[PDB]
């Protein structure tokens, strides 16, 4: 929420589409992380249906510069809305207000040469506190060609490897939700025929969290156990 | 010759924090022992921070659980906030069991009676319907510094470990019109802890560690 | 107007104050000017560039 | 530009500021000085140079 | 285990004439280096136990800003020379010392009258220099024990500033160390200069002293 603004953050955040904003105001009925329902006003409602509004939030999703996008609640629990108020903040946006970065204690001086030319420092205490963490979300794909000398199976049975390395899949050998996977770890086990292992890996120096597995399988081609 | 300070007095202002007063002091030893005291007050204080967490229903922190509207990765950020005190133990398993509308607070946890959550309003997150419950292990532990999750089941959700219980030190030295004496300074330390440090174990912690690394060469 | 909002704080007119050096503990001289900005993280990582 | 504005800021004087005029038996005695804050930084005094 | 540190060691101590030192500590806690280096140089080069020259009269010069005739040097350097002249006293506070010669040639610090328990550490230290044989030099020099640097300007008789503390110049800079595994540790450098008095381990030996009897009543 910059502290110094210019009035034009909440039509920015508004009008691009990224904030959830009540369509018929009306009372908040109930609020969770994923879902906002509101009871709309007996003055707004059509006659005829009833007659209230369902907001599906878009949690956790990649957008197409592997950022993240997710929709946060900015409403209570029984909280009167009107038309056209902003009910769940997207990212950057807090409140219906636009807001990139972060308003932090900034001092003009030179420090030792570590701001040197153009250079920034930064305490300690910015990292501590988190706020210029961001989520990363990537998408990484492995896919079975139909090619000579015989098809691609996606089973978790890969030579070359121990069962330490394999411990992290399923039966299926696809990874879990969840599994904390670092560079060189097995996402999706795959091997090619003559076999030799050609199992979609995470790329060396990349971290994180397996948060969802989409599988995607042609017709008549009989899905393992995972998908 | 010089006169030896000692801690003459503890104004608690407030449960977080408070202000210390050493008295006398010779010229030039106030600033000294000042900038001494507050760089090892910031940097090496024992704390207990959170270290993991363990929701039932909840695999990985970018996920959501019905029921509460606090994503799970601000859940995990509000107990990272979260202040406490352990005393006779180094790591301790805290047991959080909540249903029904209404704040998950800090004050919802297993008293563990060795235990003391010093701020019980800390608000964790919000359950938004009655058939709602949240159950959730957390592992206070102490330790020093600062030791993200970078540095040290598919069910367990890491959080960054800051085990700082200061969070802003300052001092200021006066003159210290005592003993029949002029030219003699006062060092006030007014610190800002979270409240799970007492300003008097700081400060002696403090000195302690000045006099453990002053062994190297006396 | 800037200069009135810092007065109706118990902020200095001139938006400069007195800093000490965080090693020494010494007074630097010369006023600095401190405040709050609205810094961003731009897209341009270094383990992305590395 | 950071070097030069510290190479000034060092190499200055003042009409008057703390120490004007004392005398000094060195460079040393004027870090001596100058660290322990009995005299500014740019302040004219008379030094022995060799 | 959230107790103890990484207490360092005296890995390095070069050194040049008596007069010098560079003393290395590693491997200090991250940051440490800093505050150890700044409240030892702070307690060296401000509050050090130490006897210097106070203050000289001559026998015939009433103002700093006069004249001798026959001496090559004038008031102000005089004062000077008398600034650095380094000097141990027993334990007696202070001392007035007296230094007549005549003669063409240097006046060196041993031409000082010897009798009395003042030990000078410089005898080849030149006080001042004459051209004449008909006019002889006479001053007294008091001298006095003092807590580190007194300027003359903090109030027939010529005050001198008063150096007690034996370090002429210290400084320290905190460089990178390393451990089996750990990093971002300190490797603090002292580099000590004295006037000759005392050792420069022995200066950082009774810094260390004075900064851990400030700390007796707390730890």
């Amino acid at each position: 929420k910059p502290l110094v603004g210019t009035g034009m953050e909440r039509a920015v955040a508004v009008d691009s589409g990224v904030t959830a904003v009540a369509k018929r105001g009306g009372v908040v009925q109930y609020v969770d992380a994923s879902r906002i329902v509101i009871k709309v006003n007996e003055d707004e409602m059509y006659p005829g249906e009833a007659g209230i509004d369902i907001y599906n939030l878009t949690k956790y999703t990649r957008s197409n510069q592997n950022t993240c996008i997710n929709q946060m609640p900015c409403v209570s629990l029984g909280e009167p809305v009107e038309r056209g108020d902003v009910l769940a903040d997207g990212p950057s946006t807090d409140l219906g207000e636009l807001a990139l970065g972060q308003n932090m204690r900034v001092a003009f001086m030179p420090w030792n040469g570590y701001n040197f030319e153009d250079s920034i420092l930064v305490s300690e205490r910015v990292v501590q506190e988190d706020r210029f963490t961001t989520i990363h979300i990537q998408e990484l794909a492995c896919v079975s060609r139909d090619t000579k000398l015989g098809p691609e199976e996606i089973t978790a049975d890969i030579p070359n490897v121990g069962e330490a390395a394999l411990s992290k899949l399923d039966e299926s050998g696809i990874v879990y939700i969840g599994a904390e996977v670092t560079g060189g770890d097995i996402l999706v086990g795959k091997v090619t025929p003559k076999v030799k292992d050609s199992s979609l890996r995470v790329p060396n120096g990349v971290s994180g969290t397996v948060i969802d597995v989409q599988v995607f399988t042609r017709d008549g081609v009989e899905k393992d156990k995972r998908a | 010759e010089f006169l030896k300070p000692r801690l003459v007095d503890i104004e608690q202002v407030s449960s977080t924090h408070a202000k210390v007063t050493l008295e006398p002091l010779e010229r030039g030893f106030g600033h000294t022992l000042g900038n001494a005291l507050r760089r090892i007050l910031l940097s090496s204080m024992p704390g207990c921070a959170v270290t993991e967490v363990e929701i039932d229903g909840v695999l990985h922190e970018y996920s959501t659980k019905e029921g509460v509207q606090e994503d799970i990765l601000e859940i995990l950020l509000n107990l990272k906030g979260l202040a406490v005190r352990v005393q006779g133990k180094d790591e301790v398993i805290l047991t959080l069991n909540k249903s029904g509308i209404g704040p998950v607070t800090a004050a919802d946890i297993t008293h563990d009676g060795d235990v003391e959550i010093v701020k019980p309003q800390h608000v964790i997150c919000h359950l938004t319907d009655e058939n709602a419950s949240i159950s959730m292990r957390i592992k206070v532990q102490r330790g020093r510094g600062y030791v993200p999750a970078s540095t040290r089941p598919i069910g367990r959700l890491l959080v960054d470990a800051c085990y700082s219980p200061v969070e802003r030190i300052a001092y200021n030295v006066e003159a210290a019109r005592v003993e029949q004496r002029t030219d003699l300074d006062k060092l006030v330390i007014e610190m800002e802890t979270n409240g799970t440090i007492d300003p008097e174990e700081a400060i002696r912690r403090a000195a302690t560690i000045l006099a453990e690394q002053l062994e190297a060469f006396v | 107007e800037i200069k009135e909002l810092l007065k109706l704080g118990d902020l200095p007119t001139s938006g400069q104050i007195r800093l000490y050096d965080g090693r020494t503990g010494e007074q630097f001289e010369r006023p600095v000017t401190v405040g709050y900005m609205y810094m961003l993280k731009l897209n341009h990582l270094v383990d992305d560039k590395m | 530009q950071d070097v030069v504005l510290g190479l000034y800021y060092m190499t200055r004087d003042c009409v008057n500021a703390k120490g004007e005029g004392m005398v000094l038996t060195g460079p040393k005695e004027a870090e001596r000085l100058y660290r322990s804050g009995l005299a500014s930084l740019h302040a004219r005094v008379k030094v022995r140079i060799t």
